[PDB]
């Protein structure tokens, strides 16, 4: 009993995930997302500069 | 009788001995004897030893 509660906690060291950084991980991407997204449209709009000149 | 009982507790210390493992390595059977290094810093040379004798 001993060694399967230290085992466990072993394994569990290797295999589990932590909360507290996946969460900081996810928000920080949704963040990026969110102003990639807004960039990319402000990207696309760079070709009307010769109809102004035209 | 008393000693029947002796033997079979100093049959069971003996596979303690021989049992005890981290997956599939032995512990307690004079492998760490001369200690393991993990290192446990970013550059070489930062390191803690384990040792374990028989």
């Amino acid at each position: 009993a001993n060694t399967q509660a230290n085992v466990a906690d072993a394994k569990s060291r290797i295999v589990d995930v932590d909360f507290a950084k996946e969460t900081s991980q996810m928000t920080k991407n949704q963040v990026l997302q969110q102003t990639g997204s807004a960039m990319l449209a402000q990207a696309n709009q760079l070709p009307q500069v010769a109809l102004s000149l035209l | 009788a008393l000693k029947a009982e002796m033997d079979q507790l100093a049959n069971e210390i003996d596979e303690i001995g021989k049992t005890t493992a981290f997956g599939t390595t032995k512990l307690l059977a004079g492998g760490f004897s001369a200690g393991k290094n993990f290192q446990v810093g970013a550059q070489d040379g930062e390191d803690i030893k384990v040792t374990v004798k028989a």
